[PDB]
């Protein structure tokens, strides 16, 4: 009798939900991978200074 | 006619007959693959928990487009991205790990896997 | 030729001369230096030239067999088409290297003895 | 039969011990649904025989004959290229030069550093064709 | 040749520098099982809790004893069972997941293994 409608929606609101949690933990994923290159750059940059302004006496 | 008596049942709502008629279809010893294709197509219909581990089974037998289709219609990217594997569609597994990571992102398989594009 | 199998010496000025007019002359010594040399790329063209011609030296075909072992593959259908090598030899070669090509030539060998020890 | 479903690589199979390059061109219909498909598979299983380079040289007669465009030959150039056990350059530099004539992209550049043993003439009158104007007589004193 | 200089290296303690020496040895090219063998070796002796998970890839590339040494050296016992998976040796596996199944059985699987014996 077209009675599919009820696990229909059922699924259809489940995969409504799993889209928006795949979602905001793609974004946190994001977000913290951003971290992890703005947590290296520093002591990259640090460790470049500090040894250039050691060696610019020579050229 | 078996999908037929599917038919014969879904027509009047009968899912839970589906339901149970499927749950003694498993006792069979000379039918061939289509009864399993069925089996985790009213699975993935209701009970779509349960065809990932018979699957991971029978899967040397099936055809590969009802099950591609089916697979779709179960919409559950994290499963088909090891269907793909079994079928070796790689190409597929990328995309959907691209589209669906968080839920069928696996790593170094992924990054291993990689090498057959 | 003799001191070029004693040679060593530089790389292309084999295949520069490969053809050259003969003198005391074989292959199954040759064979024997690339061993020492493990530098099988020499003669496989010039190799592929001799055996198309159809010179049925079972040793040719036996370096045929060891370069393809170096090339890793498996040549079942190859060393099974060619019942002119010896399948002994071929499959002695290999013992620690894959019981699969061995054991199949000893199967197109019939080496009863063999296949067991 | 198979064209439904099957294992793809057991037809490739047989056609690479059917020497019947029409019935390659039967396969070429360019009309089939599982064409490019197909080709798909055919494609990734042809490095499976290596051994022998005859129903290799048919597949690109017909090739040839099929005058299958770019993305349809070079392509197999490029997969059996990859550490080629036939690697002589005769029927596969020139015909990649050729498939590079019918490109005209990027790639035909690194063609030459990837590799070896060609002739000058040849790609001289092409890349006097091409960008080249001068690094004609540069080669002529260069390579 | 190589093996002997493992040898070496643990003998004169060299077990931080062997290990290293297998992380060169990790991308080598025309390489027979016997490196893998060693490396799963290593792993026993120093990286079990890598040595499954490396495991997980070359079992088409073994040779059935030294594994099995090895394993029960280190008697990781679902690795155990996972070694008769590959191997289809299924008597022992059920003996260690009775005489350890805490640590070693899952009830999927042994549904239907049993039925082989």
């Amino acid at each position: 009798p077209e009675s599919i409608r009820k696990w229909r929606e059922e699924q259809r609101k489940r995969l409504q939900e799993l889209d928006a949690a795949s979602k905001v933990t793609e974004q946190e994923w994001r977000e913290k991978a951003k971290k992890d290159l703005e947590e290296w750059n520093q002591r990259q940059s640090e460790q470049v200074e500090k040894n250039k302004i050691n060696n610019r006496i020579a050229d | 006619e078996l999908e037929e008596l599917i038919n014969y049942y879904q027509d009047r709502g009968y899912f839970e007959e589906l339901i149970t008629m499927l749950e003694a279809a498993l006792g069979l010893e000379r039918a061939h693959m289509g009864m399993f294709t069925e089996l985790a197509i009213l699975y993935s219909k209701f009970k779509p928990q349960k065809m990932r581990e018979h699957l991971e089974l029978f899967w040397s037998r099936v055809n590969i487009p009802k099950v591609l289709r089916a697979a779709e219609q179960a919409h559950l990217w994290a499963e088909l991205v090891f269907l793909y594997d079994k079928y070796e569609e790689y190409d597929n597994a990328i995309i959907t790990m691209m589209n669906h990571p968080t839920d069928a992102w696996k790593e170094g398989q992924f990054k291993d896997i990689i090498t057959k594009v | 030729i003799g001191g070029l199998l004693d040679v060593d010496c530089s790389e292309d000025v084999i295949k520069n001369l490969i053809l050259v007019v003969r003198g005391q002359f074989s292959t199954d010594e040759l064979v024997a230096e690339v061993e020492k040399r493990n530098r099988l790329k020499l003669l496989l063209p010039w190799l592929e030239a001799r055996i198309h011609e159809g010179c049925e030296e079972p040793a040719t075909h036996n370096a045929l067999a060891k370069i393809y072992i170096d090339s890793n593959n498996n040549p079942e259908r190859f060393l099974r088409e060619n019942p002119y090598y010896d399948s002994r030899v071929v499959g002695k070669y290999c013992e620690k290297r894959d019981p699969h090509l061995a054991c199949v030539a000893y199967e197109r060998g019939q080496c009863d003895l063999e296949l067991i020890n | 039969v198979c064209n439904e479903n099957s294992l793809f690589k057991s037809l490739s199979r047989y056609l690479v011990r059917r020497k019947d390059p029409e019935l390659w061109g039967s396969v070429l219909l360019e009309s089939n649904p599982y064409r490019r498909p197909l080709i798909d598979q055919v494609v990734q299983t042809a490095l499976s025989e290596t051994q022998d380079p005859e129903e290799v040289s048919v597949t690109v007669k017909a090739f040839m004959t099929a005058d299958l465009p770019n993305e349809l030959i070079e392509l197999l150039e490029k997969i059996v290229l990859d550490n080629s056990v036939f690697s002589e350059h005769r029927n596969l530099q020139n015909l990649l030069i050729l498939t590079a004539i019918k490109a005209d992209r990027t790639r035909v550049m690194e063609y030459i550093n990837r590799l070896d043993n060609y002739d000058a003439p040849d790609i001289a009158n092409i890349a006097i064709s091409n960008e080249l104007f001068e690094e004609a007589f540069a080669i002529f004193r260069k390579f």
